[PDB]
């Protein structure tokens, strides 16, 4: 049987790291306070 | 060659203004809801729905015109011409608060003819269709705003009414009662319409310049033809700019207008969001760490705690006049008062 | 590609890949049966909502008993 | 540990402010 | 039985209709009269 | 087919403009809605 | 390579793996199920049913499990009060268990089908390329819906192999699984009809039987197969999408509203039957009722049921609830112990004096008392140099009757202020506030929860309707327009009919 | 060589036309007085 | 009543007014449509 | 550039004068009549200046029942004859 | 404390019914929608430079001399959502506009918070409908007026020793 | 201040798990080139 012709891969830039990171830690430095009410 | 492959023909002909097949959703609603707005707003009262005058005919203006929301013993009933409450009479129609559903349900398959319309142009000229995505997010705002939030609530009267210091009294009754500054979806919503109107100047500024110059005239306008192929500004130099100035800038012209398109939708989708909410009164209302302390530590004073007592004043001076149906009664010796005010 | 006992069972169920009715087909009539549950669901919901009122349909927790 | 979880978020704000800054990858032309 | 409510329902019904059958007839009739040359 | 030079139908227009919404800003201060 | 919001687009052309990660979905939806039903059962409180049923308690699939039937506990408990019972394996338990045997054995099919992806029946045997006949697919999936449809309305909701389904009378006092005949003319159609449920599920069942067969065997017309782009397992994407956001907002309205399948015994009140005081309708019309029939104000009161007049109370209203206010209601007034009995006002003249009750909209609301005319008597006042209907100068009382307190007056004012406060929430009660150590805010019922969940998710859908359905009507520009595109096809009046080259001038 | 009648004249004509019927009613009203 | 007609006299006027002048080119249009 | 008549040839034209300099006048006064003949006030139900409260009233006619509201409207009209 | 000001605001100077808090809301709606719009009809009309498998954003390079969409078919398009003429087909006066929309609304919202300083109120309609008698017919904006009490008696409920909260 | 106890597990968690993930994708795409 043959090895899987459909695997692709994955690509998360230096940029979209950057992105990421600050939209999760604004996301935690907003909704913290509700979570401690 | 059949008759339904000849009326698509005439709907997709080029013309002032394209129909298409949308255009028969649209157009009727469109107009309908707009000279329901107009007429409602030039003659008709809501005095027997909230105890208030409306009209230019009455002696409004155009600050305090409204078509204003049936009255709260209606329910969510549909109120259409012909039912159980207006039995067709189109003078009683009227004075129930008829046009307000009239104006919001035209209004909601109109907005689903644009966006239908947007579909429909975007695929018979070769576009990909982010506008008409981009367009859900006016929609899920109105949808949740005037629909889902008095379908939660006891009836349409709690609606917002279709007029500008009507819509004023509203963005108030969401202060007082569900204290919607403090929700962090508001909030979403906020950093997105600002983020967009930000993103829009800064966006605009820039590349005005950042100009080529491609002409002898100090009117730089002359010098764009829409079928060059040339970048009109240098990305280069915008970058460097906003690199020295700001510490990080663009550098990649899809990300950018990408990004203009997914702020603002972002925003309102969660603002959206956070009315659902309120529909059921599920409001970010209180901390409870803050009451806790408070009630126990007389002393203790926050801008959170003074809010609240702005909120317990505005709830209590305006809830007779705005809700009538209720016949409250406040004697003066039980309204909130600071000192001497 | 693999063999197996299930799928030359299910075989014939996945084996008309494009195949379609000329032109327009039962669209005609697929557009009735459209016509007619529309019609019974405006019914349906201005029974909940009270602008349709019907005998011995009393749309309320009451008609529990 | 409510005002240190705070802290520890924003002061983390400010290092990655740092690193998108001087450690961005850097744009090349053409 | 037969409704007040029932027999508004079978007017509103009746009026959507009319509305969206003239409304055809006229677009059909349109697209004939006006077609493109092709 | 072109004979009113388009610089006149637009003061004519625009002076129309003026006159109706000068009513209606008078009629703030007469009549309904004046206070009075 | 892909970008991270791509990833599971691997799937569009491996109907193996697709079936292998539809497999892994199910096996963690029956996962989390029977998870939550042993967190539920590890706390809950079965000891009484009148004050502390499981819509006070947190409860979210515990009423799912009750409403088909399933009403007890191997540990001999049951939901309706009875001990000694005894339920046989179908018990809360043995459905948690069930279901995670499911999602077990769910787990290993998947690995089957991830590895053995390449099955020749997924080939189609002309071209040898992955193929889906979507068509036919519908006919036999719908068959199968239609079969279980038809069947859990003839079988299960009958009673005539099944247990039936909960049912009460309209004040949520006498709730249970009973078997339901179908009701077959208009009223089937009322929501508060149950015999319409079952006729629903019979009807409709037939009728996706014969859709179903009808899907098998005709095929689709050309016409659509081109417009729907049927040869596109994205376009089934699209479009069920749009119906799971359709049936989405029906289960969110009919929770918030109320109907035949959300009874209150389960998931609590209604805000509406706080708006309309519909339990204090029936409550006063029984005192009347008690006392024409001469009984005297301690007995028509003490012959209230408990459980009738804890619903005559704002704090169960599910609109009194905030968002991050978590947990049970319990956590919010405490766990309800006792009635403490019915609260009469008199001035000094002796008028009946009525607290005007707080409306949902209000976090907070003033003491305001009136005569049975609206006229009002007597508050409590905020200001109180120029105050004239204080309670002092008033001379307001407090009588209960019916409850723990029947009998008692009180007079001192600082005692009758306090219960003309609580007055204002309707029925008053006695509240354990030490065990679940509660901070006397109120939370929402699982009737909010369930509510507020199910309309965001639905409006979340309609995006993914939205997102979905553009991709498969313009799969052929999703990677940009074509680079040859020219100013003619774009340009004004060069095509009589937009897009359509043939209508050139 | 143009056409006078065309989807466009009606839209135009379906708002230009109740719009001065408006703007005369609302002229009136500065008129009236209580 | 008699208030409508009053109303509506104008629009008439400006009906027949408006046919009157632009019949003959609204003719050639419909011709012109084979 | 889709073959209408361009508009600013249309509004220096001297046809479209003549017509509409009786068609924007026309409709500008049928308006008029509309609300000095009282009409207006009468289509929608539009409460006069003098039928807002009865003369010794103070309450709102206010609407607060949905099958019955017509007639509720209709008697509070009838305490104004 | 931001919000606190916001309140406070509006009961001493009625800022919702002030002109300029007015372009201020239009120039910040306004410039969310063209955000909204200029991103979403440039990204509709990107060239195609990217398969399926990959963000198109990697279809434009830094410092590339070509433009990387086709105005003329955002033009064609825009132009046929509403009509031709309403639609920009000169990038220049396009994005100028973009620039001037926002900044305009907000230098106005910014002179509406700098006037209202000298307390040079937004509009006051409180009681200007009454009828033959004489009553008070209220509008919206006397509910707002409500709302807006509300406010004054209860906003620093200590620090006022004499009626008038003249500062 | 008496305070939701969880609220601290809830704040880490709700940082911690997107953030793993996304440099999780970050190393591996630059162990590529
Ligand atoms: C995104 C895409 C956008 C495209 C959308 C296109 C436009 C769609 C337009 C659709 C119009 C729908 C309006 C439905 C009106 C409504 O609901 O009408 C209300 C009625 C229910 O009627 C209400 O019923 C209430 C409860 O009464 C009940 O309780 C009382 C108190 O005990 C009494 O017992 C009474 O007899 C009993 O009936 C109150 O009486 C209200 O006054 C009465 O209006 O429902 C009904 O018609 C039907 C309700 C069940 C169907 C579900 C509706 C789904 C949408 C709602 C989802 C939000 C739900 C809220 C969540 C937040
Ligand atoms: C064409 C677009 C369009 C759309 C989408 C709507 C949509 C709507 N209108 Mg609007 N309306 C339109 C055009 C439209 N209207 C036009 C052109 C006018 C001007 C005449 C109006 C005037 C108008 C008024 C005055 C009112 C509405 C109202 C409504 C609402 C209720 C309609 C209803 O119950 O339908 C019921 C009817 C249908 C759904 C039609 C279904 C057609 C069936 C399937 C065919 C039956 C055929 C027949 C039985 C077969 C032959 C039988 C035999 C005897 C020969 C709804 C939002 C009401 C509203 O807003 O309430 C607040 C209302 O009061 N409309
Ligand atoms: C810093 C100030 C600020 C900012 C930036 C915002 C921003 C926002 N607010 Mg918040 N607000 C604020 C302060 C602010 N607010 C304060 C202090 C309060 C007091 C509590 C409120 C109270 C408040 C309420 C009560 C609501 C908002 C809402 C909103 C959102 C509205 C989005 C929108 O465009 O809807 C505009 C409307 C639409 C986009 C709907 C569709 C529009 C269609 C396309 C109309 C088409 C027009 C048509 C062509 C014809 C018109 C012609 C005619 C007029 C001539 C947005 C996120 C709303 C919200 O969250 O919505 C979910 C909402 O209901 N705000
Ligand atoms: C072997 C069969 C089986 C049985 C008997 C049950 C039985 C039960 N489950 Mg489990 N379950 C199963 C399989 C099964 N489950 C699987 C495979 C999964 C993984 C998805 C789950 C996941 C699951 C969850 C997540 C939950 C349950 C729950 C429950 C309980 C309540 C069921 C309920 O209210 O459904 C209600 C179901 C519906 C209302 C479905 C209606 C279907 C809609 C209307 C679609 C119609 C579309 C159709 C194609 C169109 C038809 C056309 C028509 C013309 C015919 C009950 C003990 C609940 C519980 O208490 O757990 C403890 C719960 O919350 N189950
Ligand atoms: C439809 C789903 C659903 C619903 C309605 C409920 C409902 C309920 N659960 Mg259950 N639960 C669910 C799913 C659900 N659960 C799941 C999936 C799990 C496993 C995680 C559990 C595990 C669970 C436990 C362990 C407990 C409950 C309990 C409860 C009850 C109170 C819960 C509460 O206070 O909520 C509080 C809700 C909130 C504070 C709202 C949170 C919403 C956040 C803020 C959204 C996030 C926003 C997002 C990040 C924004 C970014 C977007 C943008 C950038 C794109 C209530 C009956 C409790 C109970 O009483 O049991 C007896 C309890 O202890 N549930
Ligand atoms: C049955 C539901 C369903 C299914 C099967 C799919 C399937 C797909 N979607 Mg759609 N989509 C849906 C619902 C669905 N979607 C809805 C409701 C929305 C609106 C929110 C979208 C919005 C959407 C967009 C905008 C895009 C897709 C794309 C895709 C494809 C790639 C997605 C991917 O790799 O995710 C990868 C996702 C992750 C690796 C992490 C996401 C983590 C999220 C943010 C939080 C996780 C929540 C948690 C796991 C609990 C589950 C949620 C709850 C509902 C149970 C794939 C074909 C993509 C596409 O078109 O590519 C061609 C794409 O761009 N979808
Ligand atoms: C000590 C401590 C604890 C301090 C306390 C301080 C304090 C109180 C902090 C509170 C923080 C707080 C919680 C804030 C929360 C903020 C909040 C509500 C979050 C929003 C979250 C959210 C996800 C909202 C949804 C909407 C959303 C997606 C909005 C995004 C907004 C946003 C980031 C917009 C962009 C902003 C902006 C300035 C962009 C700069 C762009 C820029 C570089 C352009 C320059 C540029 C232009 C060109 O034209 C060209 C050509 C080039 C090349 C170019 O470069
Ligand atoms: C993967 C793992 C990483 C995931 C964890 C990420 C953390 C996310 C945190 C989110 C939860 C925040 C909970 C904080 C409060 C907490 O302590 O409560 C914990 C609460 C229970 O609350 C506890 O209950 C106790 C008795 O059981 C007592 O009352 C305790 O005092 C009380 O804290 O738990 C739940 O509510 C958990 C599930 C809630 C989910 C149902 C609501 C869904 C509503 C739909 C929202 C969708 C919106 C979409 C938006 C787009
Ligand atoms: C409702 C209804 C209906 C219909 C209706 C309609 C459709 C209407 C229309 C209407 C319309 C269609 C209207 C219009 C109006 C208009 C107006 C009223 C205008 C005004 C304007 C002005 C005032 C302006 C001014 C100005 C300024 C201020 C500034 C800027 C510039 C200018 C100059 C513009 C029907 C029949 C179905 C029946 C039922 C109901
Ligand atoms: C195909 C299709 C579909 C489906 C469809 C269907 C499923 C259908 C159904 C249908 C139906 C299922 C229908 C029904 C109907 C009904 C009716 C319409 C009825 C009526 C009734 C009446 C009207 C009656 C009356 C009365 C009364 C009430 C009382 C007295 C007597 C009398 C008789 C008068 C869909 C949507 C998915 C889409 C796609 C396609
Ligand atoms: C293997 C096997 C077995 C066993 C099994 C088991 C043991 C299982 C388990 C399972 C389970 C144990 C599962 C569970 C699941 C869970 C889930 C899957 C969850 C989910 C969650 C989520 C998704 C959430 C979300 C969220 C959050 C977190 C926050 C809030 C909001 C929301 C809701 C969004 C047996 C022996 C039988 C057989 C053989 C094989
Ligand atoms: O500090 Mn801050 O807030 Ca301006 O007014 Mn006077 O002062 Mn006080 O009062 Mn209102
Ligand atoms: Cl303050
Ligand atoms: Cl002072
Ligand atoms: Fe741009």
């Amino acid at each position: 049987m043959e090895p899987n012709p459909n695997r692709q891969p994955v690509e998360l830039n230096r940029t979209s790291l950057y992105l990421g990171l600050l939209l999760i830690l604004v996301l935690a430095l907003l909704f913290s306070s509700y979570f401690f009410n | 060659r059949g008759w339904f492959d000849i009326l698509d023909d005439w709907l997709k002909r080029d013309r002032f203004v394209f129909v298409g097949w949308s255009g028969i959703l649209l157009f009727p609603c469109a107009y309908l809801a707009l000279g329901g707005w107009l007429t409602g707003t030039t003659f008709v009262t809501s005095w027997y729905t909230h105890g208030l005058a409306s009209s230019y005919l009455e002696g409004c203006n155009f600050l305090t015109v409204a078509v204003s929301t049936p009255a709260n013993s209606m329910g969510h009933s549909l109120l259409l011409l012909w039912g159980p409450e207006a039995q067709g009479d189109f003078t009683r129609w009227c004075q129930l608060g008829g046009l307000w559903t009239f104006i919001a349900l035209h209004g909601a398959f109109g907005l689903i003819g644009f966006m239908l319309r947007q579909f429909e142009i975007a695929r018979l000229v070769g576009v990909r269709p982010y506008n008409a995505i981009a367009f859900s997010a006016p929609i899920a705002v109105f949808v949740s705003v005037f629909l889902i939030y008095p379908l939660g609530q006891s009836s349409w009267f709690f609606a917002p009414s279709f007029g500008v210091a009507a819509i004023f009294r509203f963005l108030l009754f969401f202060q007082g009662f569900h204290n919607w500054t403090l929700n962090p979806f508001h909030m979403m919503g906020v950093a997105g319409v600002l983020g967009g109107a930000l993103l829009c100047a800064i966006h605009g500024a820039t590349v005005e310049n950042t100009l080529f110059q491609d002409g002898e005239g100090a009117s730089t306008f002359r010098a764009f033809n829409p079928t060059q192929a040339e970048e009109t500004y240098s990305m280069v130099t915008a970058n460097r700019f906003w690199s020295q100035i700001f510490g990080i800038a663009f550098s990649n012209k899809r990300w950018l207008h990408f990004f203009m398109l997914f702020v603002p939708v972002t925003g309102l989708w969660m603002s959206a969001i956070g009315v659902v909410g309120l529909a059921l009164n599920l409001r970010s209302y209180d901390f409870i760490s803050q009451e806790i302390r408070a009630a126990e530590d007389p002393e203790f004073e926050t801008f959170y705690t003074k809010n609240l007592l702005l909120n317990e004043g505005i709830r209590a001076w305006m809830a007779p006049q705005d809700q009538p149906h209720e016949n409250f009664v406040f004697p003066e010796e039980v309204l909130p008062r600071g000192n001497a005010l | 590609a693999r063999r197996t006992w299930l799928g030359d069972i299910l075989r014939p169920l996945n084996s008309e890949y494009g195949k379609v009715a000329p032109g327009w087909g039962t669209t005609p009539l697929m557009a009735v049966f459209m016509g007619l549950f529309l019609v019974f669901l405006l019914i349906i919901l201005e029974i909940y909502n009270s602008t349709l009122i019907l005998d011995g349909v009393n749309v309320s927790w009451k008609a529990l008993g | 540990m409510e005002t240190i979880t705070y802290v520890f978020i924003f002061a983390c704000i400010i290092a990655l402010f740092f690193f998108a800054i001087f450690f961005r990858e850097p744009p090349r032309i053409t | 039985t037969i409704t007040p409510s029932l027999k508004g329902f079978f007017i509103g019904l009746l009026s959507g209709a009319v509305v969206l059958g003239l409304t055809f007839a006229v677009l059909i009739a349109i697209s004939q009269i006006d077609k493109v040359q092709r | 087919g072109g004979r009113i030079p388009l610089w006149i139908v637009a003061t004519v227009a625009g002076m129309g403009v003026i006159v109706i919404v000068g009513l209606f800003f008078y009629g703030a201060y007469a009549g309904l809605g004046s206070s009075l | 390579g892909l970008p991270w919001y791509r990833v599971h687009t691997v799937l569009i052309n491996d109907p193996g793996r697709l079936i292998a990660a539809h497999l892994m979905h199910t096996a963690l939806v029956a996962g989390w199920a029977g998870s939550m039903a042993l967190y539920e059962l590890a706390t809950f409180d079965p000891s009484d049913p009148v004050l502390n049923p499981m819509w006070r308690q947190g409860m979210f699939v515990l009423p799912f499990m009750a409403r088909l039937g399933v009403t007890g506990s191997w540990s001999g408990w049951s939901i309706t009060g009875e001990t000694g019972i005894d339920p046989g394996f179908w018990s809360f338990e043995g459905v948690a268990l069930a279901h995670i045997v499911l999602s077990g054995l769910l787990f290993l099919a998947a690995c089957w089908h991830w590895v053995y992806w390449d099955l020749e029946l997924f080939r189609d045997p002309r071209t040898g390329e992955p193929a889906l006949d979507l068509p036919k697919m519908f006919g036999i999936h719908l068959f199968l819906a239609g079969l279980l449809c038809f069947g859990f309305g003839a079988f299960h909701l009958t009673g005539l192999f099944g247990p039936g389904m909960w049912v009460s009378d309209p004040y949520g006092l006498t709730g249970s699984v009973q078997p339901v005949a179908p009701e077959w003319g208009p009223d089937g159609f009322n929501p508060y009809n149950p015999g319409g449920v079952v006729a629903h599920h019979i009807a409709a069942g037939i009728v996706g039987i014969i859709a179903g067969l009808f899907h098998i065997l005709v095929r689709p017309p050309q016409r659509l197969y081109k417009a729907l782009r049927m040869g596109n397992i994205e376009t089934v994407l699209s479009s069920s999408i749009a119906a799971v956001f359709f049936a989405a907002f029906v289960v969110a309205g009919t929770m918030w509203y109320g109907s035949a399948t959300t009874p209150i015994e389960l998931f609590g009140p209604t805000r509406y039957q706080w708006d309309s005081s519909y339990f204090q309708q029936e409550i006063n019309r029984r005192v009347q009722a008690s006392l024409a029939s001469g009984a005297t104000l301690e007995e028509a009161w003490s012959a209230i049921p408990e459980k009738l007049a804890f619903y005559d109370y704002i704090g169960n209203n599910p609109a009194k609830g905030g968002l991050f206010r978590t947990g049970p209601m319990n956590k919010g007034d405490g766990i309800a112990q006792a009635w403490k009995g019915h609260a009469v006002f008199r001035n000094k003249e002796g008028e009946e004096l009525f607290v005007r009750r707080m409306p949902a909209f209000f976090e907070s609301f003033p003491v305001i008392l009136t005569d049975k005319n609206g006229v009002v008597k007597a508050d409590i006042p905020f200001r109180r140099a120029e105050s004239k209907y204080s309670f002092e100068q008033q001379g307001v009382t407090v009588s209960f009757y019916g409850g723990e307190l029947n009998g008692q007056t009180f007079t001192d004012p600082p005692t009758v202020k306090s219960y003309a406060r609580k007055a204002i929430f309707g029925e008053i009660f006695e509240f354990d506030t030490e065990t679940l150590n509660s901070d006397g805010i109120f939370r929402t019922s699982p009737r909010g929860w369930f509510t507020f969940a199910h309309a965001v998710f639905a409006l979340l859908f309609f995006f993914g309707h939205i997102w979905h359905g553009a991709r498969t009507l313009f799969r052929d520009v999703f990677s940009g327009i074509d680079p040859e595109l020219s100013p003619e096809q774009v340009e004004w009046g060069f095509y009589q009919k937009v897009g359509d080259v043939t209508t050139r001038r | 060589s143009y056409p006078i009648f065309t989807v466009r004249w009606v839209a135009v004509h379906t708002l230009a036309v109740p719009t001065i019927f408006f703007l005369g009613a609302i002229a009136a009203m500065q008129f009236i007085q209580r | 009543d008699w208030r409508v007609l009053v109303v509506l006299l104008p629009v008439l006027l400006a009906a027949g007014w408006a046919v009157r002048n632009i019949l003959p080119y609204a003719v050639k249009q419909v011709q012109k449509l084979l | 550039t889709t073959g209408e008549r361009p508009f600013s040839d249309i509004i220096t034209s001297v046809r479209y004068w003549v017509i509409h300099s009786i068609t924007i006048p026309a409709l500008f006064i049928a308006g008029w009549l509309f609300v000095s003949t009282g009409l207006a006030y009468d289509v929608f139900g539009t409460p006069r200046p003098d039928s807002y409260y009865a003369q010794e009233q103070r309450s709102i006619p206010l609407v607060t029942d949905r099958f019955e509201a017509k007639q509720q409207v209709e008697t509070f009209l009838e305490q104004l004859k | 404390g931001t919000f606190n000001f916001m309140i406070v605001f509006q009961a001493e100077h009625n800022i919702l019914m002030h002109p300029f808090h007015q372009l201020g809301v239009a120039g910040v709606f306004g410039g969310a929608l063209f955000c909204a719009m200029h991103g979403s009809l440039v990204t509709s009309s990107l060239i195609r430079e990217t398969t399926e498998t990959e963000s198109a954003n990697y279809g434009y390079k830094f410092g590339q001399e070509e433009e990387t969409y086709n105005i003329v078919a955002a033009h064609g398009y825009f132009g046929r959502l509403i009509f031709q003429y309403a639609s920009f087909n000169n990038s220049r006066s396009l994005h100028f506009f973009l620039a001037a929309w926002p900044v305009v609304g907000v230098w106005f919202t910014a002179l509406g918070i700098s006037t209202m300083a000298f307390n040079l109120n937004g509009f006051n309609f409180n009681h200007s409908v009454i009828d033959a008698k004489g009553n008070v017919i209220n509008t919206w904006a006397d509910i707002i007026n409500r709302a807006n009490l509300g406010m004054e008696v209860m906003h620093e409920r200590n620090a006022h020793n004499f009626p008038l909260d003249l500062a | 201040m008496e305070v939701n106890q969880l609220g601290l597990i809830a704040t880490a968690l709700f940082v911690l798990v997107p953030s793993v993930f996304l440099i999780i994708l970050y190393v591996q795409t630059e162990s590529q080139q």
